[PDB]
């Protein structure tokens, strides 16, 4: 079917540049206007502008003048978006889409989007802290254990429990920034009778820094 | 720029329901409006255009109406595949603008969150930092409030909250709330408390620990 295929996610350094691609299949971009729209985390879509791949004419909205540069090539059916002098504020998902050149603005075809993450941080391995419950003698059923993964860059890190044997009952939260570095936590819930009689270890991996850390959760603090 | 406002960020629905999503334009856009459907990490898709016309191939359960400044996307007999984000767009004039989106979610029985609080690990402490984490797992609906108290006093600064998307299997939500202080700030207090208020209880769920015991 008619499809717009965009390039994979990029993690880039502040001040640098990045060039995104959007390839059409099942149709030809020549008689369309190719538009790009940005979507920031927790924010609505904002139009960047369009290019007429037939003549090369482009139109940018004022906020992106000198920020974005669109190009196209009808023989390979590919449109490009160059983003220069990148900053934290450019972190967003970028979509290319298409609509008939004679059409006012309907967007019948959209690419899947490309996530661009801009940061001036260096790659940093995470610190993994065990989250064990205090010795509060109050008698209870199910027990919840966790691991705090903190201070790493870039995303992502993967976390499993007992090497994937403990899958049900685990919650691994989205990472959030704390002054340029990431942090997330993972919780696992098991029957009270099975812990600590049976070991519970969180396995954290951070491919960017070629690090793997296993933290066994033991009683106390 | 014409502002397209979608007042509802989220809407709970059930398979079989008739659902309507609103979009308001700040200026008269005629019927020059389109609606798009989007699912996580996938291309948006054209559903409605010219305010009330169904795009080719879209099922007959989607309709749209409105003109001027008030528009509505209606799904009759909602289906599981319809759970997604929807957003309007005006193409009356430039620059083209979009609504911020409305996400259709699944309805289930209310469930009270399972709260757990954890002190800083001795290991993090040898590092000079102190994170106190609280998990609020498997609850429904998503509306929830977490409050921190240090020695019975509300702590506003230093807490970061993170939420998982509605579970694809059990339709619940989960959340983590973590208070990050320095070892010195943390060691100048005794009582730390994570309090969750949810419609599932009149008495908020309170979890805490005292540094001098643990």
């Amino acid at each position: 079917e008619v499809q717009l295929q965009q390039s994979g996610a990029e993690v880039v350094r502040s001040g640098a540049s990045v060039k995104l691609s959007c390839t059409a299949s099942g149709f030809n971009i020549k008689d369309y206007y190719i538009h790009w729209v940005k979507q920031r985390p927790e924010k609505g879509l904002e139009w960047i502008g369009w290019i007429d791949p037939e003549i090369g004419d482009t139109e940018y909205v004022p906020k992106f003048q000198g920020k974005a540069t669109m190009t196209a090539d009808t023989s390979s059916n590919t449109a490009y978006l160059q983003l220069s002098s990148l900053t934290s504020e450019d972190t967003a998902v970028y979509y290319c889409n298409a609509g008939h050149d004679y059409d006012r603005g309907r967007f019948p075809y959209w690419g899947q989007g490309t996530l661009v993450t801009v940061s001036a941080a260096k790659t940093t391995p995470p610190s993994v802290y065990p989250l064990a419950p205090g010795s509060a003698a109050q008698t209870n059923s199910m027990v919840t254990l966790g691991c705090l993964v903190k201070g790493y860059f870039p995303e992502p890190v993967t976390v499993t429990w007992n090497s994937g044997s403990l899958s049900s009952g685990v919650h691994t939260f989205p990472a959030v920034l704390q002054s340029d570095l990431y942090t997330l936590s993972s919780s696992v819930t098991v029957p009270s009778s099975t812990w600590p009689s049976e070991t519970v270890t969180c396995n954290v991996a951070h491919p960017a820094s070629s690090t793997k850390v296993d933290k066994k959760i033991v009683p106390r603090d | 720029d014409i502002v397209m406002t979608q007042s509802q960020k989220f809407m709970s629905t059930s398979v079989g329901d008739r659902v309507s999503i609103t979009c308001k334009a700040s200026q008269n856009v005629g019927t020059a409006v389109a609606w798009y459907q989007q699912k996580p990490g996938q291309s948006p898709k054209l559903m409605i255009y010219s305010a009330s016309n169904r795009y080719t191939g879209v099922p007959d359960r989607f309709t749209g109406s409105g003109s001027g400044t008030d528009f509505t996307l209606t799904i009759s007999n909602m289906q599981s595949e319809d759970l997604a984000d929807y957003f309007c767009q005006q193409y009356s004039s430039y620059p083209l603008t979009f609504g911020a989106g409305t996400k259709l979610e699944l309805k289930r029985a209310d469930a009270a969150p399972t709260v757990s609080i954890f002190p800083p690990s001795s290991e993090q402490l040898t590092s000079g930092g102190a994170s106190v984490v609280c998990f609020l797992n498997n609850f429904y609906p998503k509306d929830i409030n977490v409050k921190w108290k240090i020695d019975g006093s509300e702590r506003q600064n230093g807490v970061l909250n993170s939420a998982t998307d509605q579970d694809s299997k059990d339709s619940t939500y989960s959340m983590s709330s973590t208070l990050t202080l320095t070892k010195d700030e943390y060691e100048r207090h005794n009582s730390y408390t994570c309090e969750a208020t949810h419609k599932t209880s009149t008495s908020p769920i309170v979890k805490s620990f005292n540094r001098n015991e643990c």
